[PDB]
Parts: structure tokens; C-alpha cells; sequence
């Protein structure tokens, strides 16, 4: 059991998985089957610049972390470790608390204000 | 049929109560200790409340109370058994425990506290 | 017994609020809590959290560690303290944010 801290473009995400010893092949089948992210557009990398590109081109570039046949133990991960993940299109993280917007507070209203 | 109402029958016109137009007048007086308790076992039917609940005790103690004023006494009662359990519920936290809320029951202490405030 | 007559003002105990202090960084979008404050909270390095504070304000800040910091203390920097709307000595909460 390691939990592994996945960055994207939209945020933050962690996954739980069974150790280092499996490679990224089983790292992308696990995050594919939890976070319901397609195997096509997962790209998976250490440098934080990962998050900056624009084309899957340009993600898979970042070879540190594409091949599925890397271990994971290689990379020296660990518990709270950070990763970078990219895929195609935008995505809404799940788990974010309510928050409420800038200046609203004090809406004193009046009858002038009705009027 | 023209049902009036009031408080004090001096302060009406006294033109009104010739024969003909109120001829009838029905005085609505503070209950005796029978009243009160009436008046109790039908207002705390909805609430929940404990068996060691003493109306008797509460009816013979409330002297010189009207409906309205035994009504209020059963909502501060309430109240008071929600402030008391405040101490343990969270504001920030609007889950509130199921089984919290449904552990919360007005009891005779409850009452005589409501009484004396 | 407690005189429960003015029951609801104080606070309750939780680990998921601390107190508010002085620290020694100085960015605008750092706070430094302990190592044993991210254990309890099951927080890692460089995560990014939500702090709330009075009159319904709250802002995001990066959390960083230190030895020297304390568990039941925050170590919240004049800045942010500002934006709070808050001093020294008060309550504030803490959660994560996962959408940065």
C-alpha cells in the first residue's frame, strides 16, 4: 500500500495502489480504473513542466515517465510522493469545498435601495 | 350571527349594547388548575418529552397563566432542552448525528427551569 | 454542572481548526504548520489548502513544514493574517483544496 499524489492541469488528486513494485503500465490501469481517466490520454511525468504543454505530442515527449515499462521503484516513489499527470480536455476535480465569492458580505439592503 | 371581541366591556361604546345588537356577553376568565392542565396536555402533544414529565406539578405551580403564556412555557421548555444539548453539537457542522437528534427529549427539570425563567 | 445560559458562543475542540501565530517566511502564499499537524491531516509536501477565517472570508495558501513550528499552532504571517481579518491567538480552520 502507497499513496501517490497525481498534479493536473485541474488541480490535485491521490491514489492509493499496492506498492512500488509495479510499473507505470499498472499505475495507468490503476488510475484508469479509479479516477475513470481514459488510458489514451494519460501521460505521466516528474517535472512539473508536464502540466504546461499543449498538444499529447508534447506530453509524451516527457519520456521520464511514458513508458508503461518503467518500474516504479526505480523512481524512488513514496508515501506522499508527487507525480504529474496530463490528459486531453478540462476536467472538474471532485471533493471541493463550498466557497463563497469575493465581497459578499454585509447586503444591507434599504427601502431607498427597493425603491 | 356577529361574534365581537375584547377586553374590557367598559372601554366599548356603551350605544352598542342595547337590546337588539350584543345582547349576549360571555366572559372568557384566567383558567382555574383543571384549565391549566387541559391546556398543557393539548399543547405538548406534538413534542417529544420523557415519561418523568409532571403536568400536575407544572399546572398547580403556574398561577395567574392564560393559554398563550402556557404555550410559551412549552416552547422555552424546548428551547431550553436545545440549549442544554448544545454544548456537544457543532454550528459549523450542519450534519447534525441521526441518532443525536433523535436522543433529545424534554423532561420534568426541563420544565421547572422554563417555569422559573 | 456548566451554566449552559451562554452555551453557544465558545468554540469546540477539533483537529481540524488551529490557532494563529507568528512565523518567519515572508511570501504571500506560504504558511508553515508541523510535520505532526500534515500526519493528523493526512497533508504532504507542497499541497496547496483552504484557510477560512472571520466574517465568512477565506483564501488559499501553500502549507509548508518545520521542526520549529508547533502542532497546535499555525504560524500564519502578517499578510495573510491581514486578509483573515484576523489576529494572533483566534481560531482558524483548515481543509484542502483539490481543483487548483
Amino acid at each position: 500500500m502507497m499513496m501517490l499524489r497525481i498534479r493536473s492541469r485541474d488541480g490535485l488528486e491521490r491514489v492509493t495502489a499496492e506498492g512500488a513494485h509495479i510499473t507505470v503500465s499498472q499505475l495507468k490501469t490503476l488510475i484508469a480504473d479509479q479516477l475513470q481517466i481514459p488510458l489514451h490520454k494519460q501521460t505521466l511525468s516528474t517535472n512539473r513542466d508536464l502540466l504546461l504543454a499543449k498538444t499529447p505530442a508534447d506530453l509524451l515527449a516527457f519520456t521520464d515517465l511514458t513508458d508503461p515499462n518503467l518500474p516504479l521503484s526505480s523512481l524512488n516513489l513514496g508515501h506522499g510522493s508527487m507525480l504529474y499527470l496530463a490528459y486531453d480536455g478540462e476536467r472538474s476535480i471532485p471533493g471541493a469545498p463550498p466557497v463563497t465569492p469575493a465581497g459578499s458580505f454585509g447586503r444591507k439592503m434599504t427601502v431607498d435601495d427597493l425603491i | 350571527i356577529v361574534m365581537g371581541a375584547t377586553n374590557r366591556p367598559n372601554s366599548i361604546d356603551p350605544a352598542l349594547r342595547r337590546f337588539g345588537r350584543f345582547d349576549r356577553e360571555i366572559d372568557i376568565g384566567v383558567p382555574d388548575e383543571i384549565g391549566r392542565l387541559e391546556v398543557l396536555r393539548i399543547h405538548t402533544k406534538n413534542m417529544k418529552l420523557a415519561e418523568d414529565v409532571d403536568l400536575e406539578r407544572i399546572s398547580k405551580d403556574t398561577h395567574g397563566y392564560v393559554g398563550a403564556d402556557l404555550a410559551a412555557l412549552c416552547t422555552e421548555a424546548a428551547l431550553q432542552c436545545i440549549r442544554e444539548k448544545m454544548d456537544v453539537i457543532d454550528l459549523e457542522d450542519d450534519s447534525i448525528d441521526a441518532e443525536i437528534l433523535n436522543s433529545m427529549a424534554v423532561t420534568n427539570e426541563h420544565f421547572h427551569t422554563a417555569l422559573g425563567n | 454542572k456548566k451554566d449552559f445560559s451562554t452555551a453557544i458562543l465558545e468554540r469546540k475542540k477539533s483537529p481540524n481548526r488551529l490557532v494563529v501565530d507568528e512565523a518567519i517566511n515572508d511570501d504571500n502564499s506560504v504558511v508553515s504548520l508541523h510535520p505532526a499537524t500534515m500526519e493528523k491531516l493526512q497533508l504532504f509536501r507542497g499541497d496547496t489548502i483552504l484557510i477560512k477565517g472571520k466574517k465568512r472570508k477565506d483564501t488559499v495558501c501553500i502549507a509548508l513544514a518545520d521542526e520549529t513550528c508547533e502542532e497546535p499552532k499555525i504560524r500564519m504571517n502578517k499578510v495573510v493574517r491581514s486578509n483573515l481579518r484576523v489576529r494572533l491567538g483566534d481560531v482558524i480552520s483548515v481543509h484542502q483544496c483539490p481543483d487548483v
